């Protein structure tokens, strides 16, 4: 399953 | 910007037998940026309801995509593969070869 | 065995067109299981190997809602991007990423990833350690100084040490013989005339997987390695795998020649012949 994301670059 | 020149095979998922259902494949690896254009062609013409796999790439983060179309070869049928990409001046077309 | 689960996304902007387009693929190992693409009519993570169907819906539901998550902050840092290397705001720019586990046969995590590249450049990337991060350049600097500010290793190597470990166990588990046992190749030699005194034999490995194979032509058992074409490992269209190699003879002295073929799936190599 993936990763949940989290924050942006 | 980085932009990678598309390597291309074109080839049948079964060894060919005229008259006998196959896979005509076009794979092409090695691509940046992932905005290409892949035709398969029967004699020169454009084959319709060509599918593709999903969008990939490798380690090195060069894309591949398998374009592909069920086909029954014969003697006299050409097929090839045609690809745009912004890394080649004109487009690239690679025969089929049923020994390769 | 050891095994491998990995996630890869692209997301390329098309700044006029509307937002960036966002496709993942997953892998166990050379066996693609999942795709989502953002430009799908109602975008959701959808199967691409047989094993996976099993998955319940709060599966499919709880990736799908991650997917369209994830899409949105590729986004963000797409712009973030383009602002820290001042790049114009026409322009159509790439976001890869690419993370996941490699476990050994009992299922331990040998190695974690979790790594970026923009334009198709290395841009930031976790070490080996789930603690740190190495980064590019200075523009990859603002992303690490923020993921350090975040505590980002953290949650990514939570990820890489629990359900990224325990799902890849998972699907071993429902794929079975398909992940686990190696499907050996299919063989046979071909013989083309270029002339009266040249001609090809080309040594074919068809149907085989995972992707990892050698093939070797050799002459009274000595490597040909400078005189041989092989071309790249391609996939069949049906999850596995096709590659040859050819070497130029002189006609009348194949038989002098045998193609050697190792596989994970080969009880033992392979020694084949024009025949």
């Amino acid at each position: 399953e993936p990763r949940s994301p989290s924050h942006s670059m | 910007m980085i932009q990678r020149t598309p390597k291309i095979q074109v080839y049948s998922r079964h060894p060919a037998e005229n008259g006998k259902s196959n896979f005509l494949n076009c794979y092409v690896s090695g691509f940046h940026p992932s905005d290409i254009e892949v035709d398969l062609l029967k004699n020169g013409e454009r084959i319709e309801k060509v599918e593709h796999s999903d969008l990939s790439f490798s380690k090195d983060w060069s894309f591949y995509l398998l374009y592909y179309t069920e086909f029954t070869p014969t003697e006299k049928d050409e097929y090839a593969c045609r690809v745009n990409h912004v890394t080649l001046s004109q487009p690239k077309i690679v025969k089929w070869d049923r020994d390769m | 065995g050891s095994h491998s689960m990995r996630y890869f996304y692209t997301s390329v902007s098309r700044p006029g067109r509307g937002e960036p387009r966002f496709i993942s693929v997953g892998y166990v190992d050379d066996t693609q299981f999942v795709r989502f693409d953002s430009d799908a009519a109602s975008p959701r993570e959808e199967p691409r190997a047989p094993w996976i169907e099993q998955e319940g819906p709060e599966y499919w539901d709880r990736n799908t809602q991650i997917y369209k998550a994830q899409a949105q902050t590729d986004r963000e840092s797409l712009r973030n991007l383009r602002g820290y290397y001042n790049q114009s705001e026409a322009g159509s720019h790439t976001l890869q990423s690419m993370y996941g586990c490699d476990v050994g046969p009992d299922g331990r995590l040998l190695r974690g990833h979790d790594q970026y590249a923009y334009d198709g450049k290395d841009y930031i990337a976790l070490n080996e350690d789930l603690r740190s991060w190495t980064a590019a350049d200075t523009a990859a600097q603002i992303t690490q100084r923020k993921w350090e500010a975040a505590r980002e290793a953290e949650q990514r190597r939570a990820y890489l040490e629990g359900e990224c470990v325990e799902w890849l166990r998972r699907y071993l588990e429902n794929g079975k013989d398909k992940l686990e046992r190696a499907d050996p190749p299919k063989t046979h030699v071909t013989h083309h005339p270029i002339s009266d005194h040249e001609a090809t034999l080309r040594c074919w490995a068809l149907g085989f997987y995972p992707a990892e194979i050698t093939l070797t032509w050799q002459r009274d058992g000595e490597d040909q390695t400078q005189d041989t074409e092989l071309v790249e490992t391609r996939p069949a269209g049906d999850r596995t795998f096709q590659k040859w190699a050819a070497v130029v003879v002189p006609s009348g002295e194949e038989q002098r020649y045998t193609c050697h073929v190792q596989h994970e799936g080969l009880p033992k190599p392979l020694t084949l012949r024009w025949e």
